[PDB]
């Protein structure tokens, strides 16, 4: 007993304009191996590999470009230097 | 059953703690205890006419707290409109 | 003169007929305009915060409290409107947003009710006025007697606070046994330190505050929420929160609070990520007022929270107003209504509201923006100026869960909008009859203030420097 | 204090533990408020003042009140449905 | 009066050309044009010799709300330039009509809609460079994403939803514990402003805290390695405009952050970290360069391209060099240059032709299209560091900046000039060589709007490229202002 | 400076707290639950409470206290290490191995995160800034912390940065002078 108003009259929805005809063959193989591709977050697990490439990326190269980085603060000047001057300060 | 019994513990002991003002906890309890002291009752002859307990109530009700006496009209009529209004179908 | 207005208008309601009950709402709506402006001039008493004890240590007014009397007149006045006005003029909308005829008298019992906590300085006319609260909110769930949903509501809301009545109660006579005293006006900060009122003030506390819908007791609130009809929801959510917090900020008695700083980290938690897989909009729109009941459970913790208390209240009273309204809007473009009192749950009902009023849509994202805290909107200096205050008195780790209880409360406020904006294959081209001009007039002056209302801030803490200090 | 400590609580328990109808739940509410009357009259008449019985004949009459509110409410819920369930609302 | 009858002339205008034309785009045109003619006007009359705020408006003052204020007490909201806020507010409103150029022919459906979006985030990121208080930086810097949101959402691509609700929510999710950190500074001070805050010090334990949170803010933004994480799907699925405005300006605009909010308060605490800044720096520039090459789609590619660029524009700015600071202005300027003209040749000539992004279908565009083909090479190697084209001037003294502070980053750091070729050279052949491919048929050779906003974006890298000492007169302040070498 | 604590005895008090709290979460768990159940189901279909609350007790405060005594200070890495550990405990439950990883990982990050901001809900009363010195310094004086200056002392620049970068004891100016 409850419709919505009888004063509606509602019609359908275009997008409009001109229909640009088909530029391009899509490929079933190439459409289905890109939709793979993009959207393969949702189908990752954690495996032996996936742990060698999280342990040595994400963890081993930070801490090492971290030490690397943190000895060699105010070691090295080379702005005017001369024979038998030492450039590290330590 | 369980929650029944943890509750019956805890809830009774907890309703005897808030008595008491001893930071130590055990302590609060055990206050909750010590009554059995007497209290003397002396007899005082400041007070010259019978003042009941239900004068001294009509006393406060109606010029300390006027207002909550009033308020409290409120409350009375509003428990004669609902039940009414719930149970009316008007018409 | 919400009493003369009460004993005025039972009178007047018993003598009308049903047909009339629509008009009388009209009636009080202007009335209650008139005591906004022909009555605002009482600010002046309370220059330098200069407090008044009424009625002999029984009501303490100050100007706290009438801007909370000012916030509360303003949304009946709103929500007077509601009721008091068609929407459209069909055979349809006559008998979905139909009042009774002891609708209002209900209304203004409660706002007595509410205001009868704010001003109070004793704990009886503190107990005296919840209860008033409590059975108007009672009756006013069970007024629409012919539905099923709305009776069980009123009974689950009778006993869930009959229960923190009495809560209440005992709390209020656990501190009359240690203390021959009413007042929080007695404690004078002396006796705090040698007196262990601890546990006593912080059970006063939650017995107010379980009423609100704090999180370990919140699902029955979130029942109540979703079982009344459309309209009553918009009062019974607002009324009894704005009350009972603007009672708990005025009265500092949960300070270094760990009960109620645990229940402000729970709550923030369970509200964001308790409203996130859900399909019905008044649950989703409950959750957010349980988040945002979250936020002042914060500033019940600390000492001097007046500015940041009063401005997210009416930010969130308009932002809470305008998203209720907004959604009675969209029950003429929806394909589907059911169930007479609630006639839009599901919030894929709304899916083509892009097509069909557009700036319907306008309306709906600059509100929900607002809930988000998005800075050229009125909600962002709100969270702005709750965090000001959070950050100054040594809350750190609840500053950070408040933050990622904004971004997870954001999810499902962008919920509204992604199913907002979305392609609909049935459009409307044309309607004979429009919305009532008085009724969206309210809902376009709601969104000036939300846009256009950082404009003010400067003006406003001018303001509230004066009569505040 | 023992007395209406021992009737809060288990008129409290017997509120929550009730399964198996809906008038114990409203004879349970009534016991607690009893409870809460009897503590607070022994303060009165501990502390010398009719204060505490002031509140005390004020929640009598807000008893009074809650009792007819809420059961004209169990009416209109019986109103619809003509029988109350044993497990609950 | 007169202001005010200005402003009821115009939107009276606005009305009758609503009324009579249905599209605004040629107002908006106008009107960016305008803001154009405005903005070099002021360029004339500003002064180069003085380091101070020259052209000073406050807005939302007490005494006057609407309007202007000339009062004793100010607590309203601040605006003003130096020469560095200058030269970004001149790379913000050459690019504005050039995206409202860019969908002068694709939007069809909702055109009012699309320019306005469009036309008002260009409005909120050159009012982003005029703020002067920390909550005036702070609300315009957010105000871009409701705009955004429906920006991405309702135009894009099939996959619209989650790249509007990624810039919704990493870039929120950021700039809250921004604002967090704008706090602490706001009840400390009680003062946010761009022009005394270099005078106020904080201790060393409390500079140590705030800095954290406008840091990860400005990782979120310029988007370093640890959340580097929404921009090739926004980019990847945004339409053309919000995805120019995007990669063209909000990244710069964090790369104006770094230097307009933290360099100059934070400097007993920025020294501290700066090699957590070089770890940061480094693995986004490798990595990120890195993952480039396996990539099947084409917008994405140029996305993380620029993630490799702004990697190499913050570490000149953190540098504590002379040097760093003009190369990371130099290479903002001219990225902003490049790179929307790169997603122009994804978006606009590639997109709208065949309407399908995969890298795998596009193969010798040279022999049907010879004039596009010589725009996709000569833009591939603007990219580079191939001189003479400003991107080079940007990454060298970039690199060189970030030498001086610390040469063993700056040796893993340098390269970049052959991880930055290796993806962009490997794309460029894959495009312009190869015989015609069997996917694609062919279509018409490049409009002459789409050559217009080519030729500009590449004479702008050009003109850079030669002198980069053209724009020295804005920065001559501000590349000694940051420095503090004791 | 400090004092070091006693793991035995925390330990078993807080593996007699979690024991209680296991029992009234079975407790509660019977009573709020359907289908036919009985006093001896508290401990039968408890779903494994009371060992959550025993193992995450002993755990997290086991870890906690031999972390603080090998590392004789108290700060916010005593957290994360006995977080990491309540982790251990909580992923064990999903006999997963990546599972157990990500639980250890996140936990002792979040606990970490909470100790660091001074392992408390609540607030601290000394060292919030309503309660602290602030402002300008009034004269010359130790600066301290929430207290802002206009110039700091070079020898603290010294001490608390370093003698290397682009920052010395001397100006590079009167370091090189005529005389
Ligand atoms: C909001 C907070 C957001 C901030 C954190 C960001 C999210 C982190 C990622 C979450 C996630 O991945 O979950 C996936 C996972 C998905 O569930 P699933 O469907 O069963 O598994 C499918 C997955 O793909 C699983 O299969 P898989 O093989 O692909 O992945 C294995 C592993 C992968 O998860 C990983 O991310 C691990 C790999 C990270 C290594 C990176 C190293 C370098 C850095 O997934 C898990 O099982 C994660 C379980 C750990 C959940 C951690 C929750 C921490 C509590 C947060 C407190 C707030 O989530 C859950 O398991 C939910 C568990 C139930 C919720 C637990 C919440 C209880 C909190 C208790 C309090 C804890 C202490 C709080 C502090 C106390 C003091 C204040
Ligand atoms: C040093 C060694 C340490 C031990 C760890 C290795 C580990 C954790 C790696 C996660 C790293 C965390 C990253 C965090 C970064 C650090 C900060 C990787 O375990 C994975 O190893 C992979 C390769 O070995 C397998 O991948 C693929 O397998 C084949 C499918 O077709 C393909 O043939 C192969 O080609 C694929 O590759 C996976 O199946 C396996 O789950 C766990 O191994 C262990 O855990 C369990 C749970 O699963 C494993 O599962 C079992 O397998 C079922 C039958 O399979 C059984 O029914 C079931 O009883 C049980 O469930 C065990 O086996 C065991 O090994
Ligand atoms: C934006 C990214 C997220 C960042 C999260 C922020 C959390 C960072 C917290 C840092 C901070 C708040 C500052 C934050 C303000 C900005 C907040 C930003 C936004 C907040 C969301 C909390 O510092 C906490 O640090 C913890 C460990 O790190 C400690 O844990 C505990 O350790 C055990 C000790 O007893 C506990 O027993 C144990 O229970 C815990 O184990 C706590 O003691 C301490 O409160 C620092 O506060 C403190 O700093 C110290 C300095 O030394 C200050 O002392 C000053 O200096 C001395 C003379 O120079 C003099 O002593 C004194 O005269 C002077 O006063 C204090 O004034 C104080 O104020
Ligand atoms: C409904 C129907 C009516 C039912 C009635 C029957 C029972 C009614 C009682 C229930 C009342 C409702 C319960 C409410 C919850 C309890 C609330 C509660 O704990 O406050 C506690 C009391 O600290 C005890 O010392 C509390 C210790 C209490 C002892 C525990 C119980 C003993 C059980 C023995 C086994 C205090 O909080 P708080 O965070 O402000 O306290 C902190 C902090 O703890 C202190 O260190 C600080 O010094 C202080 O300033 C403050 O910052
Ligand atoms: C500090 C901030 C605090 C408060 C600020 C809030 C509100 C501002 C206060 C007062 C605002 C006062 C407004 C009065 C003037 C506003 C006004 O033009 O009339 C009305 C709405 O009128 C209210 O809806 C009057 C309703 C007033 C209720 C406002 C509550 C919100 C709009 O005209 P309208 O063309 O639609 O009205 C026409 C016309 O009157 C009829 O003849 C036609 O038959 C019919 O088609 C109708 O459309
Ligand atoms: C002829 C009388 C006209 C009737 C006016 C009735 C108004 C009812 C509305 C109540 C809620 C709406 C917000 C009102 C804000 C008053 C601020 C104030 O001033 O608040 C201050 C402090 O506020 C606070 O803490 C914070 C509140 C912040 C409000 C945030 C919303 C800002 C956007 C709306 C405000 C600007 C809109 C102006 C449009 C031209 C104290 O309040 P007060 O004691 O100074 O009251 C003033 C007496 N007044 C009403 C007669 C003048
Ligand atoms: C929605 C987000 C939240 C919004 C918060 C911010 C609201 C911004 C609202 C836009 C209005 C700001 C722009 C107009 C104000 C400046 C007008 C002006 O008159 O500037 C005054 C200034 C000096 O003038 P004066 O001191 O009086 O002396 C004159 C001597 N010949 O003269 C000058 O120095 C020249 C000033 C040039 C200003 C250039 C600004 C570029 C952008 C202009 C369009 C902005 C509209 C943006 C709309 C989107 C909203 C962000
Ligand atoms: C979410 C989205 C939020 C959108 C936010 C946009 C904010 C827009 C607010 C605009 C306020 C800022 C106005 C800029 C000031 C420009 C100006 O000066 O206009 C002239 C007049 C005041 O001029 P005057 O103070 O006399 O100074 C002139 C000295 N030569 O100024 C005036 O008379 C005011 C005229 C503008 C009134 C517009 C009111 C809002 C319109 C809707
Ligand atoms: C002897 C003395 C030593 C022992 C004393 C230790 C006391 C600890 C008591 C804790 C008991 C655990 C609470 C509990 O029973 O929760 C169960 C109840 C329902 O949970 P259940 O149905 O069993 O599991 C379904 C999962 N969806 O869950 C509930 O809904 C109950 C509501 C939560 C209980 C209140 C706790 C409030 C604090 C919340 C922690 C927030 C932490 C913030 C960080
Ligand atoms: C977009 C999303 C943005 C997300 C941003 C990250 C949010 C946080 C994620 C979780 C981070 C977990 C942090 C673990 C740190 C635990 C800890 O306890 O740190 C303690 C450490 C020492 O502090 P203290 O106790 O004062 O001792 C001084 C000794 N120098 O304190 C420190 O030295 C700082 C250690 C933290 C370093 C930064 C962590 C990442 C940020």
């Amino acid at each position: 007993e409850l419709k919505p108003s009888s004063a509606i009259q509602r019609g359908p929805l275009n997008k409009g304009g001109w229909d640009a005809p088909h530029a391009l063959h899509n490929d079933g193989a190439i459409d289905r191996y890109a939709h793979w591709r993009t959207f393969y977050q949702e189908r990752f697990k954690y495996t032996r590999a996936t742990g060698k490439s999280t342990l040595i990326f994400l963890v081993a190269f930070p801490a090492l470009i971290g030490y690397v980085a943190y000895q060699s603060e105010g070691l090295f000047e080379f702005a005017g230097k001369r024979r038998g001057e030492s450039v590290t300060t330590r | 059953l369980p929650l029944v019994l943890i509750s019956l513990i805890v809830l009774t002991i907890s309703g005897l703690m808030i008595y008491s003002n001893d930071s130590i906890l055990i302590n609060k309890l055990l206050e909750a205890f010590g009554n059995d002291y007497n209290t003397i009752i002396t007899q005082d002859w400041f007070n010259i006419e019978n003042t009941t307990l239900l004068t001294t109530i009509g006393n406060v009700l109606l010029t300390n707290n006027a207002f909550i006496l009033l308020v409290l009209a409120i409350v009375l009529l509003l428990g004669i409109i609902g039940p009414i209004s719930i149970t009316m179908k008007h018409k | 003169m919400l009493i003369l207005a009460i004993i005025s208008l039972i009178t007047f309601v018993s003598m009308s007929k049903l047909s009339d009950n629509r008009a009388i709402i009209r009636l009080i709506n202007i009335y209650l305009i008139l005591v906004l402006v022909l009555d605002s001039f009482l600010y002046l008493l309370f220059l330098n915060n200069q407090t008044y004890t009424v009625m002999g240590e029984l009501l303490i007014f100050n100007s706290f409290t009438f801007y909370i009397d000012m916030l509360i007149y303003f949304i009946m006045i709103v929500i007077s409107s509601l009721y008091g006005y068609n929407l459209y003029n069909n055979n349809l909308y006559k008998t979905l947003f139909e009042p009774k005829k002891e609708l209002i008298i209900l209304f203004l019992i409660n706002i007595l009710g509410a205001l009868l906590i704010v001003h109070s300085n004793d704990f009886i006319t503190l107990f005296v006025a919840i209860e008033l609260q409590s059975y108007s909110i009672y009756l006013i769930t069970a007024i629409y007697n012919s539905s099923y949903k709305a009776s069980k509501a009123s009974m689950l809301y009778f006993f869930m606070g009959g229960i923190l009545s009495i809560l209440i109660a005992y709390s209020i006579n656990t501190y009359y046994s240690v203390l021959n005293s009413y007042t929080l006006h007695s404690l004078d900060s002396l006796i705090i330190n040698t007196l262990d009122l601890n546990l006593i003030l912080i059970a006063l506390s939650l017995g107010l505050l379980f009423k609100i819908g704090i999180a370990p007791l919140h699902k029955w609130l979130i029942s109540i929420y979703e079982n009344t009809p459309i309209l009553i929801t918009i009062y019974i959510s607002l009324i009894p929160k704005i009350s009972i917090l603007s009672y708990l900020v005025l009265s500092n008695i949960s300070i270094n609070s760990l009960v109620i700083s645990i229940l402000a980290i729970l709550t923030l938690l369970v509200g964001s990520v308790g409203g996130l897989l859900q399909i019905k909009i008044k649950r989703l729109l409950a959750f957010s007022g349980l988040t945002n009941a979250g936020y002042m459970m914060l500033l019940l913790l600390l000492n001097n929270n007046e500015f940041s208390y009063l401005y997210y209240i009416t930010q969130y009273s308009i932002s809470h107003l305008a998203i209720f309204m907004i959604i009675i809007f969209s029950i003429y473009y929806i394909n589907y209504i059911n169930n007479q009192y609630n006639p839009i749950i599901y919030v894929n009902q709304l899916k083509g509201l892009i097509h069909d009023n557009a700036y319907l849509v306008l309306s709906m994202a600059i509100v929900v923006f607002s809930f988000i805290g998005i800075p050229p909107l009125l909600g962002f200096f709100g969270k702005l100026n709750i965090l000001m205050s959070i950050l100054n008195n040594g809350y750190y780790f609840i500053s950070i869960v408040l933050i990622v209880a904004s971004l997870i409360s954001a999810l499902y406020y962008l919920y509204l909008l992604n199913v907002s904006i979305q392609d609909k294959n049935n459009i409307l081209i044309n309607s004979n009859e429009t919305v009532s001009s008085v009724l969206s007039y309210i809902l376009s002056s709601l969104i000036i203030l939300i846009t256009f209302g950082f404009i003010y801030n400067s003006l406003i803490i001018d303001i509230f420097n004066v009569y505040f200090n | 204090m023992f007395i209406g400590t021992i009737i809060l609580v288990l008129s409290f328990l017997g509120f929550v533990f009730n399964r198996r109808n809906i008038i114990l739940a409203f004879i349970c509410l009534e016991t607690m408020l009893l409870g809460i009357n009897l503590i607070l009259l022994r303060n009165s008449v501990l502390f010398d003042d009719i204060s505490g019985s002031l509140f005390a004949i004020v929640i009598i009459i807000l008893a009074g009140v809650e009792s007819a509110i809420g059961l004209s409410l169990l009416v209109s819920y019986y109103r619809l449905r003509g029988v109350i369930n044993s497990y609950g609302i | 009066m007169f202001l005010t009858s200005i402003l009821l002339s115009s939107l009276y205008l606005f009305n009758r050309i609503l009324a009579w034309q249905g599209n605004v785009k040629h107002f908006y045109l106008f009107a960016s044009n305008l803001l154009l003619l405005f903005i070099v006007v002021l360029y004339i009359n500003f002064n180069t010799f003085s380091n101070s705020f020259q052209f000073n408006f406050e807005l939302f003052n007490s005494l006057n709300p609407f309007g202007l204020s000339n009062s004793d007490i100010s607590n309203g909201l601040l605006f003003g330039i130096d020469g560095l806020s200058l030269t970004f507010i001149l790379l913000t409103v050459l690019l504005i009509p050039l995206t409202l150029l860019g969908n002068w022919y694709n939007i069809n459906f909702n055109s009012n809609l699309y320019y306005t979006l469009v036309l008002a985030i260009g409005l909120v990121i050159l009012l982003n460079f005029w703020a002067l208080d920390y909550i005036s930086f702070y609300i315009l810097f957010e105000a871009t994403l409701p705009l955004l949101f429906i920006l991405i959402h309702i135009y894009g691509s099939s996959d619209s939803e989650r790249a509007s609700f990624y810039v919704l929510m990493f870039t929120l999710s950021g700039s809250l514990f921004m604002l967090l950190s704008i706090v602490v500074i706001s009840i400390v001070l009680n003062t946010t402003n761009f022009i005394n805050h270099n005078l106020f010090v904080l201790s060393l334990d409390l500079q140590t805290i705030i800095w954290l949170g406008l840091f990860i803010a400005i990782m979120v933004k310029t988007p370093l390695f640890p959340i580097h994480v929404w921009l090739p799907v926004v980019h990847s699925e945004s339409p053309l405009a919000g995805s120019m405005i995007l990669a063209g300006l909000i990244l710069k605009l964090a790369l104006y952050a770094i230097l307009r909010l933290l360099l100059p308060l934070l400097c007993e605490a920025q020294i501290l970290y700066t090699p957590m800044i070089y770890i940061i720096s480094l693995l986004t520039i490798i990595l990120t360069s890195l993952a480039t090459l396996r990539q099947i789609d084409l917008k994405v590619i140029i996305a993380y391209s620029s993630i490799s660029h702004m990697g190499i524009a913050i570490l000149g700015v953190c540098s504590n060099t002379s040097l760093g600071i003009y190369g990371s202005i130099v290479l903002g300027v001219a990225h902003g240059f490049v790179s929307p003209a790169l997603f122009l040749i994804v978006g606009g000539i590639l997109y709208d032709r065949y309407h399908i992004r995969i890298v795998n279908y596009y193969k010798g565009l040279t022999t049907y299209m010879p004039q596009l083909a010589t725009y996709i090479i000569i833009l591939s190697f603007a990219n580079i560091g191939t001189p003479l084209t400003g991107n080079f001037t940007g990454e060298f003294l970039s690199l060189q900046g970030g030498f001086i502070r610390n040469p063993i980053i700056g040796g893993i750091s340098c390269i970049s000039v052959l991880l930055a070729a290796i993806y962009q050279l490997k794309l460029t052949n894959k495009l312009t060589g190869g015989i015609s491919s069997i996917y694609m048929h062919r279509t018409n050779d490049v409009t002459i709007r789409e050559k217009f906003i080519m030729n500009i974006l590449i004479i702008s890298t050009l003109i850079i490229g030669i002198c980069p000492q053209i724009m020295y007169n804005l920065l001559y302040w501000t590349v000694n202002n940051y420095i503090y070498i004791i | 400076h400090f004092h070091p604590y006693n793991t035995l005895g925390l330990a078993t008090q807080s593996a007699m707290v979690g024991l209680g709290a296991g029992v009234v979460a079975a407790a509660a768990r019977n009573s709020l639950a359907t289908g036919p159940r009985n006093i001896l189901t508290t401990f039968s279909k408890s779903g494994g409470v009371v060992t959550i609350f025993t193992g995450a007790s002993i755990a997290y405060v086991f870890t906690y206290c031999s972390a603080a005594n090998l590392r004789e200070r108290k700060d916010g890495w005593n957290h994360m290490w006995a977080g990491a550990a309540t982790g251990a405990v909580l992923g064990a439950r999903t006999k997963l191995v990546p599972a157990f990883i990500g639980w250890t990982v996140l936990c002792g990050a979040a606990c970490g995160l909470f100790g660091w901001t001074g392992a408390r809900f609540n607030a601290d009363r000394k060292a919030s800034l309503e309660q602290s010195p602030k402002g300008f310094v009034q004269e010359d004086a130790h600066q301290t912390f929430w207290e802002v200056v206009h110039r700091r002392p070079l020898s603290l620049t010294v001490e608390q940065l370093g003698e290397g970068r682009g920052i010395n004891a001397v100006p590079i100016a009167t370091a090189t002078e005529a005389p």
